[PDB]
């Protein structure tokens, strides 16, 4: 099959706006395609910039023991519009069916005899996972989630509670309760650089524009290191999580797009 | 997979001309989305119309949390088989001629090693092993058996699905202790029962979150025919639920095949002298909502 | 060499054809080739389609405790003509020398001395094999055979009784003396697409037509589970096989070629 | 092999005019049968015409079943070796000049490991070890010794075949207590004799089906000989009798070589003006056939 | 990353003019240089002016070896983190719509086998292990907090740094006796202090040598706005203090984070109409300079 | 991005010059770059040629059982002009970020119980690196330096002080208390082949020429070799270094290149 | 290596003219022989004649077969060593400017692993290794110290040469009890010296064989300059002598370097105006010929 956009001409378009209240950029081009095999006007919207991830150190109320590192467990991208005559028609990125490469080894050795078995699963993974939260023919919704970091001895998981606790049970400083900067990946020390891409078809010579609104965030868990001490005197860290602490932290700008003179204006912004 | 297109084929000039369009159609109840392509082929060697047709969007797998408070028996649905289908209607001269993905004959490589030994200064020793390699997908896609010459229908079933390092698991897996220990937390917990189960990031996407579908279908339609047909499109779901209990000893796991579906059948009428396909018609049910 | 149809233009045709009662879809694709360094009429045709593997699962006759799994150990296809005019020039696939990787080591360890010997073979395998049954200039009919399937502890073959014998010896119902349907390959859970190429010529300006006849189908073998019980009182399954016990489950269509006009007739089927 | 063409050749125009043309010939009663594909070349930078010929089709193996009352001793015949040769004649003027494929100098991995170790707190200890990693064929095809410049022929001859783990073994193979036990089922079956061989399955398919050849010949012909000439094709197969025999404590295997030859000999009259081959002659015959 | 850019698109005649130039700025008292090419790019489809920067040169790490006379402490300065930045201004038409490198989602591999074994004529085992295989960075680039519609910034960090086998350590190592041991010779050495840390040609070469950086912005510019505008280029490191000390029993290592900087900011004037870019205005300070 | 040269027509121009005293030949193509698209003139230069080792061996002064290796440690490559209109606007090759893979495997084997941790650090290394030493708008600056040499029992660095000591304490032959010629890598033995590129840009329209000083040379090393005795009367060789023995022997060459004709002039050597 | 040609160069018109020719001169006593491929090269964008060289052909290793009769003592000579020369006449105006091959700054691969293990119900234990891996050569090619604008060439000289699994040897290996053992057949053989050497057929081609040298020399001559000039190419042999020893308890090995060399040095008048290579001038010498 080809796909709308395949041998058509483009009209580029971008438009940069940044919220410092929500600490974001969206950095958008549209390329309206003038498809000639195509009975509808189309559009395609890639979705670029860049969220900072907010993470940030303090120290819990009334007390010296326990601090707080709170961070953005899953980044927000959506894309909607209310007009009917408007479909979304290609979306990247899509969720996949899971796989692993397997080995499996049955065994013996008649010397003193034995039985042995082996199974190997391979995989690969990254520390966020991008997958679709909701999509119909109007929206498209991705959550970019804390999903697996690579630690000293192992991997932790997005959701393990220990995840970012530190060393320096008696620092003062809260910043000293969770790993430091080398340790964390980009996604939670700096931020995310979201890269989407949605194609919309709009029915011909109906209107003149089209809302769109596109949606960056954020959605922040605090994790609380504890000191803890064994019976014999040992201090470390412990840690907790208060996950979905701040939900949909988000920044929303909305587009007009017009579709026969190829303009954009950027309207509202929260 | 053959192909029967020649080396180097001579094409007259404008053997293809492609027109295309698209359609969609949504339940919002049901979070199920149509999203469709289509390329309508006029092709000067051939002596029919050719629509490909990408069937891609969404289909949620109905997974529902489970209760937390359920304290000695809980359970809960999750996304077990999908199933999509196209199919044209018996009056009209459009058939199904082909379409993707199609049944796989499964490969996998194999190794068997044998080591002989001697060592005195004595005793010998015989080995033999057999390595198996293959790819193991959670969930496996095959055709319907209602495909015929004006139906494509594919099922997605859940397939091979790990839990904290134990199985893979499946729809029927059976310990004659444990029960089907798919979904199951742990044979030993004090947790609630509505908290007994694997984590819910831990279990696959198409199990508890959502599915994007992509497949094709490849239609004829006769020249000669009236200009107008109609081609339905069904997205369907199909949920287990997958429960817990305390038996006092120990806890057990069950899962009951088949215990719900909702489905989103959309039928189209598709042009084929303008290359114009418009939803005229929809419908959605659910064999057992909640509530 | 260059092959009859490289270079050539093509006039397509296609016809799909069904059969409620065997289960089968027959998709053929007609290319004439317009070789024209060819001198004779030549086609290609492409046989495609579907076979429900007509899977079943049923109860032997007066007992509760052997139970049957009826499933296609073999699918057929075949393309024949009687035209003395017609040759069969080319198909695909055809039957290839069996090859495989070998790893000979051979070491010693003098200290306590020893002498260590391995071999490894390494090759790849598919659930079911294609090979050319028969072949000559007028037909050619190839079997895709059950051959080798993976299992928990390993693989099984073809040919093994207790294939599919599944886990359940108490049960009443027959499906639940087999494996359940996720350790099925899909060539027995759903069905076979089968995708086979024949070249065929004919001698140019004589006649109208050919007749061609195409043949899809399946034989099924049958696995008994019967429940046997240890004197100590355990139970399983055992299987036993009737090897070809329904054979040439087959749906043949006639097709009527017309190498003049590149037209096609779907006549008779059974 | 080396290469003649040059890096970046100027053509002329025209440079190569193709014609091409197909022909077969089958024996119905051996299973054989030739599907034979030409292609004429005139080439303006050469003197000659060129024909590459393709032969392809089917040989059967001429495998039988052993049958399974045979109690005490069995046997069968099997496909050890099949031949196939293309041929001019001598008074004509065309000549083999190429053909694939080729003699074999076979290629192989060699990794050879020293090691050497000392502990105490002691001893040494020394290593050494050889591996040799290559491909293995179950039939191996060389050239016949009856090729010249004006015939070429192959033989495909039974290789390395394993039997269920054991092996490889040959037409050759010798065991001073068990014999060939290339085909033998086990040494200690109290199954019949019939029905103590390797399975039909497990066998090779050149050994128990059908042999599908493909070999390539290239001959040249002078422009100023006669316009038409005869080339002769032959597919043959050679069979083995595989036999085994209780001897009160075991079983022993034994492989008898050409025990039977099936054969097909064609000739085609090749008319290189009009580009075509038609079949003028066919000769089948068995040198013991059943009954 | 997603690509807009569809499958074989249409260009129209010229779609793309590009004017290339270049400009540098150094400071020789900080050893920083800035060598930045552009292309200015007139683009049919588009209705803004696009310039691609490419910021290259160097930035010293400001590595000062320690005094081999320090005895019982001694200290060096190394360079930990680097700092470049692009920006226009905000009363300008300017924007920054692209640049690379982007923060990096990292990847690995995963592999996790389970092992069993029964021996006897006995006994068992359970195995299990996880490997993980990725790639290590001794320094790591990600984006500056301060990066918006006007403005990008990159931070490239010290990440993963190994001391003679040992590590890797970053600027928070930290061991409850020896301190950081990032660059610490040995915990007992009898050498002077000065003379007690890692040999300078093992230590990375952004710690002690030259960064020459690689970043690309892609600003835009209105066709409306005036012709002439600033840009401004800022390229900067920052350097901790790396020391240790002798404390009767063995040695300690201690890392100062941020214990000077230097940084090096250039504005230019762009001319978009000529497209031309000339150095207007340079400023270059240290926080803590030695003397 | 497009470099400026991408695209653009090419005037080429070569010089040799060759130094009996340094040992050094420089083969130096030019090439000025039309480029169109560019504001300014454009020269490409490729620095190319031969510096001999000029590794030699000779007995320590009034011993016997000392005797010296004295063998380049650095090759250097430099690149400067004084002219205020040229620019250094590209050069081959910079520094890199250094990189490893890493494989950890963290595992346990319940029987007798046992933890296992491994970790793995896989990198390519050469005998010889080269990093930028310092580079302006008007210079650039490269040392080729000894790093990492294969001998039997594994690596040796370029800093360590028994590299390329030999085998015969008790030869008269200088040459003999070093390792052969075949275990020597080819920049010790018989000298370095560079191969830098740099671009360099000049203000258009002023002027005639500009003076490029193109350095390359070496910074010699010498490692003593001293015979020592065992208490029981066993002899080998120690190694001592003079690091940066003789450094910066160095052959300049001064090339006048004439921007609008297109000429080069060799002037000055040293 | 960089590369100076830009991306996508613009090329005018005709930009290279190329004409070729060829040249040989054989010494037949020394078993040297020279294969010359000239390429000349007019190209509108350069203001000299390119003349890129091929030198190629046959130099002899001088290896002489040892008497297997000597019972004592032997000796053979094998080639050490191998010299190719190309250069032009201080007087003319003609450069060597590039060749290849050139010295080889070398790369391996190195890996490091640590490892811990505790295992009680006990015990630890550390491990480290590091595994070095690299393409070794029984010979290396490296440029000879005469090389200067003048002059290019290039010495081949034994390098790693095993010995029966011992080794690799080279010209000066040491062992204060065996000597230079590359080449010794056994330590304790009662084979007569002649015959206790390493076979024949396992020594390098190199050293035993024909060596066939293949090397680019790549000339430029001022357009301004005479027409015809002389270029001289030099191939050349060095061997050393192999000697064995009994001393009553076991073998002795020596190797003597450069006892002898064989040297064919050959001139060509090069005409640049009409693209012709014609020899004018050969000599050879053998420093000791045997007699």
């Amino acid at each position: 099959i080809e796909n709308i956009g395949d041998g058509a001409e483009v009209v580029k378009r971008t438009e940069d706006t940044s919220s410092d209240k929500w600490g974001v950029t969206q950095n958008i081009q549209f390329d309206f395609v003038k498809d000639k095999k195509y009975n509808k006007d189309a559009l395609i919207l890639k979705m670029q910039g860049f969220i900072n991830s907010k993470t940030t150190y303090y120290n819990y109320k009334n007390t010296d023991h326990i601090k707080a590192m709170r961070w953005p467990f899953q980044y927000n991208i959506g894309l909607k519009t209310n007009d009917p005559n408007v479909d979304l028609i290609n979306y990247l990125p899509k969720n996949k069916i899971d796989s692993v490469n397997v080995s499996q080894t049955l065994g013996y050795n008649i010397g003193n005899g034995s039985f042995n078995y082996s199974k190997t699963i391979s995989y690969n993974q990254q520390n966020y996972i991008s997958e679709v939260e909701r999509q119909n023919s109007k929206s498209v919704q991705w959550g970019i989630k804390a999903n697996s970091f690579i630690t000293s001895l192992g991997k932790m998981s997005g959701h393990d509670p220990n995840l970012f606790v530190g060393y320096k049970p008696y620092s003062q400083n809260p910043r000293d309760y969770f790993v430091p900067d080398n340790e964390l990946p980009p996604l939670v020390h700096s931020g995310f650089n979201p890269s989407f891409i949605a194609t919309v078809s709009h029915e011909k010579g109906s209107g003149d524009t089209s809302e769109f609104e596109i949606t960056y965030g954020r959605n922040m868990d605090v994790t609380h290191a504890t000191r803890r001490t064994t019976h014999y005197g040992n201090s470390y860290l412990e840690g907790s999580r208060i996950h979905n602490a701040f939900v949909n932290r988000n920044y929303t700008v909305k587009y007009e797009v017009n579709w026969k003179t190829h303009e954009i204006k950027v309207k509202g912004h929260n | 997979a053959q192909h029967i297109t020649p080396v180097s084929e001579k094409k007259v000039d404008d053997k293809i001309t492609l027109y295309k369009t698209t359609a969609t159609s949504d339940s919002d109840k049901l979070k199920i989305s149509q999203i469709l392509t289509f390329n309508f082929i006029k092709d000067k060697s051939y002596d029919k119309d050719t629509l490909i047709l990408k069937a891609a969007g969404n289909i949620y797998s109905g997974y529902t949390k489970p209760n937390p408070k359920d304290t000695i028996s809980s359970q809960f649905y999750w996304g077990s088989k999908y199933n999509i289908s196209i199919n044209s209607d018996s009056n009209d001269s459009v058939n199904v001629v082909d379409y993707a993905p199609k049944n796989q004959n499964e490969e996998f490589q194999v190794q068997q090693t044998v080591g002989y030994s001697y060592g005195g200064d004595g005793n010998g020793s015989k080995s033999f092993s057999e390595t198996i390699n293959y790819k193991q997908e959670s969930y496996r896609t095959s055709l319907d058996k209602r495909t015929n010459f004006k139906k494509i229908g594919w099922d997605v079933e859940a397939h091979k699905i790990m839990n904290n390092g134990w199985g893979p698991y499946g729809r029927d897996s059976y310990h004659s202790t444990y029960g089907n220990e798919m979904f199951l937390g742990s044979r030993q917990s004090n947790l609630n029962a509505g908290q007994n189960f694997l984590e819910y990031h831990k279990m696959p996407v198409l199990s508890r979150g959502n599915f994007n579908p992509e497949f094709i279908g490849v239609l004829s339609r006769k020249q000669n025919a009236a200009k107008k047909s109609k081609i339905t499109v069904t997205y369907q779901r199909e949920m287990d639920r997958y429960t817990n209990f305390w038996n006092q000893l120990h806890w057990i796991g069950n899962n009951y095949k088949d215990e719900n579906r909702a489905t989103h059948t959309s039928i189209y009428e598709v042009d084929w002298e303008n290359h114009t396909v418009k939803l005229i018609d929809t419908q959605s049910k659910e064999k057992n909502p909640m509530s």
